[PDB]
Order: structure tokens, then sequence, then C-alpha cells
RNA sequence: AGUAGUAACAAGAG
RNA sequence: CUUCUGCU
């Protein structure tokens, strides 16, 4: 009686019962040791997929660059990015004949755009390449040291506070002959324009940690300050074009993209003759970032940026331009080990260029001599493909350029198709009147897409009867499924605060129930192990529990002296009265009418210590990544208790020579913290004005003393204490 | 500590299969080890939290 | 030894 | 030695 439970498929349909073919409830594959590895692999990947382009040498970086446009048409079914101009050229004007006006709007939207934007807009996401440290830092690090270098190198005109003058500052530093930047010892280093240009184009790359359904792992890039500018508005232009096409399915999200996709294929399946055969393709497009080449986006660019300024096609373009120098950053490095002498040693990926091939592996030692020719001074030229490519949408719309090609009055043939794409996967529907005419349909697809260089994986693909698909891990059968296994690691404890985890754990519940369908007893169990999983980590048991835990004296304290235990918090040891019936209901409000009085008072006291409140933008929200896709910022409902606070910090960087960074961090929150209690409306909306803090501070808080002795909030001895004390900040300024 | 105490058929331990790649005059001395660890908590000692 | 698997850990920086 | 750190 040898059970197998893969035999259940022999009755329940696989789509209805995906979920159990989801190991999501093990360990994600994470990366061991350094990214040096898979990114060479992946330039080595990304020059052999063009090999058969021009070769040239960059003028400026003096790099070799790879240049596979318009270059031979593709003999085999093999991997080929010789995307032809023309091809291109021709998708977009066909695409714009299709939907008449589109790249006009969009070019009128993102021009408005351009003009408003702010560069603070800059300092939303993470991990960029700080070009003056050469290591990733947080968006707002890096811009600010990036704004401090171009300041203290006369590069004055990033003050107006615009992300475009911003953009010319970058353009200026470009052109700059020599830079100044501060290291700490404050020391101060000089960059020559080749270097500082170098530097400026240079990608850093990690490894993609915890991702499922891949054995190998694989290399991510991030871009600095300067590329980041102008990818913003390349994105918004792309995803304000991508609003207007029906096929493309990538700026929506949640709900809102499932429907757009069961809308768009509904009305495709409508529309088909009763007398066509139909049929649908699902599948990947093997390495597509390794062959989306930065060329055919700058064709892309100027095309669509067709009768627009000729300051918004150069802003637009910019972008792709200096991806087509991009520079890879190797990375950590490699690790070398002696058995006999039992010692261990890192080689940083700078020494690769010279150092001996014996140390390597055969594997690592081919890569490193096929990688040599372009690497220059530790980085890895790059030209062509798109390492871990930010245009996301662009690449979106170029394939539904390809997708919306198939129409049958662009096919002038009896077969005709169309679909949806987002990224790099894609779900094709092809009509014809026979099979004969659906592989036709097929072959001329795919032979399209290889005109354009995109290039749909057989490996990982099948076509079968239209009514069941698989779309960006939705599946599709005659109806989306609600896949259930996907939002399994969204469960437990999202391990944000004692307070916001239980709002963000109920609320999880409550999400799944309405989406995923998660059945009610389900929901009640989940609930279940939610509470005990909450109470076994942040060893908040019930008072009348026996459990010991290093906690457990002040929760039986506080279990002993409350009158009403049912109105004690679970994170206080109280028993948990969720259910179904109020999972949309915070705790602190769902126990307010059983908390008693001294208890409420003490929990809900606003001059605790614990809680404390950063900028509306990261209030009551908190950053969730699940099993596929990148973050996503949740919004939870949690009233401000002192369980409400805030978790420790990491101190790696303060046995660091860059300890001086988080210093400086402290100075500006010791300053930006004091300006909240001159100006109170700096966190709800962004304060504004050239004066200095000093200034604008000392002006406040004459104003005050005046508003307050006048209404008499303040006697004549405060008042004259405060001016005597504002003029001696003015002299103290003036000192200097 | 009274889970042990509830077996009385203790007997002297004997290795039985040894780890190949490894070195076992460690496993039977390290299971020793532990027996000796539990009578010093369990015959005298304050019965400490962790051991 | 072991984890583990295309590279690490089996402490690290002072 | 002692000091400092477990995402930097």
């Amino acid at each position: 009686m040898d059970v197998n439970p893969t035999l259940l498929f022999l009755k329940v349909p696989v789509q209805n019962a995906i979920s159990t073919t989801f190991p999501y409830t093990g360990d994600p594959p994470y990366s061991h040791g350094t990214g040096t590895g898979y990114t060479m692999d992946t330039v080595n990947r990304t020059h052999k997929y063009s090999e058969k382009g021009k070769w040239t040498t960059n003028t400026e970086t003096g790099a070799p660059q790879l240049n596979p446009i318009d270059g031979p048409l593709p003999e085999d079914n093999e991997p080929s990015g010789y995307a032809q101009t023309d091809c291109v050229l021709e998708a977009m004007a066909f695409l714009e004949e299709s939907h008449p006006g589109i790249f006009e709007n969009s070019c009128l939207e993102t021009m408005e755009i351009v003009q408003q934007t702010r560069v603070d807009k800059l300092t939303q996401g993470r991990q960029t390449y700080d070009w003056t440290l050469n290591r990733n830092q947080p968006a707002a690090t890096a811009l600010a040291n990036t704004i401090e270098v171009f300041r203290s190198n006369g590069l004055t005109a990033n003050e107006s506070g615009r992300l475009i003058d911003f953009l010319k500052d970058v353009m200026d530093s470009m052109d700059k002959e020599e830079m100044e930047i501060t290291t700490h010892g404050k020391k101060k280093q000089r960059l020559n324009k080749r270097s500082y240009l170098i530097r400026a184009l240079t990608l850093n790359t990690m490894t993609k940690d915890a991702e499922r359904g891949k054995l190998k792992r694989r290399a991510i890039a991030t871009p600095g300050m300067q590329i980041r500018g102008f990818v913003y508005f390349v994105e918004a232009l792309a995803r304000s074009i991508c609003e207007k096409l029906e096929q493309s399915g990538l700026p929506v999200g949640g709900n809102e993209k499932k429907a757009k996709l069961a809308n768009v294929v509904r009305k495709m399946m409508t529309n088909s003759q009763d007398t066509e055969l139909s049929f649908t393709i699902t599948g990947d497009n093997t390495k597509w970032n390794e062959n989306q080449n930065p060329r055919m986006f700058l064709a892309m660019i100027t095309y669509i940026t067709r009768n627009q300024p000729e300051w918004f096609r150069n802003v637009l373009s910019i972008a792709p331009i200096m991806f087509s120098n991009k520079m890879a950053r190797l990375g950590k490095g490699y690790m070398f080990e002696s058995k006999s002498m039992k010692l261990r040693t890192q080689v940083p990926a700078e020494m690769l260029a010279n150092i001996d091939l014996k140390y390597f592996n055969k594997s690592t030692r081919e890569k490193i001599e096929k990688i040599r020719p372009l690497l220059i001074d530790g980085t890895a030229s790059l030209s062509p493909g798109m390492m871990m490519g930010m245009f996301n949408m662009l690449s979106t719309v170029l394939g539904v350029s390809i997708l919306n090609l198939g129409q049958k009055k662009y096919t002038k043939t009896t077969y005709w198709w169309d679909g949806l794409q987002s990224s790099d996967d894609f779900a094709l529907i092809v009509n014809a009147p026979n099979h004969e005419g659906i592989q036709a349909g097929v072959d001329r697809f795919y032979r399209t897409c290889k005109l354009v260089g995109i290039n749909m994986s057989k490996k990982k693909s099948y076509i079968n009867r239209t009514g069941t698909f698989e779309f960006t891990s939705f599946f599709y059968r005659y109806g989306f499924v609600a896949n259930f296994s996907m939002e399994l690691p969204s469960f437990g404890v999202s391990g944000i605060n004692e307070s916001a985890d239980m709002s963000v754990g109920v609320t999880v519940i409550k999400n799944n129930m309405i989406n995923n369908d998660l059945g009610p007893a389900t929901a009640q169990m989940a609930l279940q192990l939610f509470i005990k999983d909450y109470r076994y980590t942040y060893r908040c048991h019930r008072g009348d529990t026996q459990i010991q835990t290093r906690r457990a004296f002040e929760l039986k304290k506080l279990w002993e002296q409350t009158r009403s235990k049912a109105g004690l918090l679970v994170s206080d040891g109280g028993p948990n009265l969720y259910n179904i019936r109020n999972l949309h209901i915070p705790e602190v409000c769902l126990k307010w009418e059983l908390m008693d009085e001294d208890y409420q008072g003490r929990l809900c006291n606003p001059m605790n210590p614990f809680v404390s409140h950063k900028e509306i933008d990261s209030v009551n929200n908190a950053v969730v990544m699940p099993a596929h896709g990148p973050a996503k910022s949740m919004e939870y409902d949690a009233v401000a208790t002192t369980h409400s606070w805030i978790p420790k910090r990491n101190r790696s960087i303060l046995n660091t020579s860059q300890r001086g960074i988080l210093e400086d961090e402290q100075m500006y929150q010791k300053c930006c913290n004091l300006f909240e209690k001159f100006f109170p409306s700096s966190s709800y909306r962004r304060p504004v004005g050239i004066s200095s803090m000093v200034e604008a501070m000392v002006s406040r808080a004459r104003i005050d003393a005046r508003i307050d002795f006048e209404s008499g909030r303040i006697k004549k001895e405060e008042f004259a204490e405060i001016m005597k004390i504002c003029s001696t900040i003015e002299e103290l300024r003036r000192q200097k | 500590i009274k889970c042990m105490k509830t077996f009385f058929g203790w007997k002297e331990p004997n290795i039985i299969k040894p780890h190949e790649k490894g070195i076992n005059p460690n496993y039977l001395l390290t299971w020793k080890q532990v027996l000796a660890e539990l009578q010093d908590i369990e015959n005298e000692e304050k019965i400490p939290r962790t051991k």
C-alpha cells in the first residue's frame, strides 16, 4: 500500500490542485559566497549570444564594446541578440498605427511628469551603487553623497529641487575634467575624467537570494545614482504607454492585473471566429535580459519621441545611451584555501585581471580567460544585452508591439494572433482555419520575435487548445485559479514590531480569505496557528500559563493586577478574541470596551518612549516580499500603542572605516528631529524654502515667542530669555 | 531526567556501525559524557534551565 | 568531520 | 589579551 500523492491528479484537475505542486513550505535556496562567478558567466553569455556583432573601442572609457544590431540573421534556434533596427522601427510604427496618438499622449503626460518631478523622488527604492564609495548604499544616502560631491565641485544647479536640474548637473559632471571626493581620516581623492566616467557607468552586481523555482542561482545588478535619474523618466514614459496597451499586463498589479488579464483574454476569445481553430502558447523567453540590447531601446525612444521638443528627446534618450556604455562590477571576488597549510584568503575582483590562472578550477579558469579582454579597472565592459534591466516596461512595450503585429490586417493571411505580455513572460493566442494555419502562425511569430531579438524558450513552453494556460504563475483554466501556496510565506509573524505583527497577521488571513480561496475552517485554524507562533515568538504567552520565559514574570504580574483579563492585549498575555467575525478590527479597538481604565491609559500613553513616528509615508505601512515578485507596500490598521516600538539597528558598521557615516546620520537626525520641534508639519508635508535651517528655526522661534507673549502663554522673563538665545544663535552662526 | 529515570534496562554502550569518514572513538565517549553530565545535574546541582 | 553544492560555513575585525 | 559585531 505505497501511498503516492501524485496519483491524486488522476481525479482532481492539476490546476485545481496546483497548490500541491508548490514546495513553498520549505526554506528557499539561498546563495552562498560571492556573486563574481555568476556575474562573469552572465557577461560571457551576453557577449557569446552576440559574438557575430561589430567590435569597437570606446573613445571615452577605452573599453571594448560589442554592437550586435543588424548582425546576421539567426541560422539556428540558439538564442540570438542580433536585433534588426528596421524591424524594431516597423513594429513601433505598426503599434502607433493600431493605437493612434498613443505616443503623442504618452509623451505629453511624460513631459509634464518631467517638469513636476523633484529630486526627492530618487530617495524611493533601495540598494543603489554609490560611486563615491564603490559600494551599495540606500537610495537616500547615495543621492545625498552625490549631491554633496557635486556641490563641492561647483555643480550648483541641483538646488532648484527639480530632477531635470540634477540630470543637467550629472551631464556637466560627465564633462568635468577632474572630480573631488571625500573619504574617511577625512582624506580627499581626485578622479580623472576617464575614471569618473567608468565609475559613473558602473553597475554593481550581487546574487538573487531566496529565489524559488530555480536550481541554479543567478546574478542581479544595481545601477548608480546618475543612471537612476534618467531611468525614472524612461520608466514613466513606458508606464504611460503600457497603460494604454491592452496586451501589456505589467503596470497593473494585484486583483487589477488579474481582472485586466481575464477581461483581455475573454474579449480575445470572443472576437475569434466560430469557424477558426484556436490554440494558446504558454512559455517564457530564454535569456531575456542577455538579449535585450539598449540600442533597440534607444531606437524605440527616438521613434516614440518623434515631433516632441528636442530637450524631451534628449532627456529620454540619455538613459539608453548610458546603459549601452554600462560596465558591470565583478563583485566581492573569489575565495582561496590551502588544505596543507590550512589557511583561507580572499582575492578581490579587481585582482582577477592580473592574478595567475593556476589558482582557479577549469570552469572558473575558462570564465576568467573569456572575460579578461573586457576587464577594465576591475569592471567588465557590458555594452551588449541589458544586465538586470530596469526597462521592464519598455521591454513589455516591445513585446506588445510584436504581439500587436499579429492582427489579421498585418499578417495578410488566414492566421492571426494576439495575447498578453509582461516582462519576459507571455501567453499567445493563435487563431487559424486549420492546424497547418496554426503552425504557420506560430512559426511566423517565432521568426518575428527572433527578428527583434526576443526568442521564445522552446525548452519551457508548450501549446495546447485555447482555454487553459499559465501567465506569470497565474494558472488560467477557463478562469484564473486561486493558488494559495504562493501566499504561504506571507503567513506567520511578519516581524515588524509587537503591534504591527498582529494587525498584519489578521490582515493577511482576511486578504487570503478574500483573494486566495481560504476556507473559513482553514482560516480559523490558520488564526490559531498564527496566534501560537506570535506568542512563542514575542514571548507573550497567557498570564495564567505555566510556561517559563524570561518575560514571564512581568506578564504574570500584569495578569494578576488586571481585573478584566479579556481586555489585555495578546501582546500582554491577554486571551485571543479574534475570529472570522472581526478579522478587520484592530485589536486595540476590539478590546477597548473590555480594557481596564488604568491599563488602557498606560498602554495608550502618548508620552511613552517606545513609540516613534517617521514621515507619514512610513506610518502604518510595511514592506512585504511574497514568494514571487518584488517587495510590496502593505498598509495595516494599528493604533499607536507602547507595543509599536522599533527594533534594534545593525551595528556592524560601528567597527569599520565607514563608521563615520553612521555618526553623520546621527547628526542629521539630531537636526531633523529638532526641526520637527519648530515646524510640526515637517513630516506630514514636505517643507519648502531656500533659507538655511538655522535661519528658518530662529525666525520661527522669534515669531512663536512673540505670539505666545501676546497671548500670554509665556511671561516677560521667558520671552526675554528666548530672544537673548536667538540673538546668541545669530551671533554664533556669524562668528563661525 | 524523569524520562531517563523511567527506563531501567541501561547497559554498557558499544559501537555497532561506525561513520567511515570520521573519528568514532568520539561518539561513544560523547554518549558516556552526556550520561555523566545527567548524573551530575540529576544527583545534585540546582537543575538549571539550561546545561 | 559536518553543513552544503558551482561556493560557503566549519567565527570575524581590531 | 581586551574591545567591538551576527544583513553592512
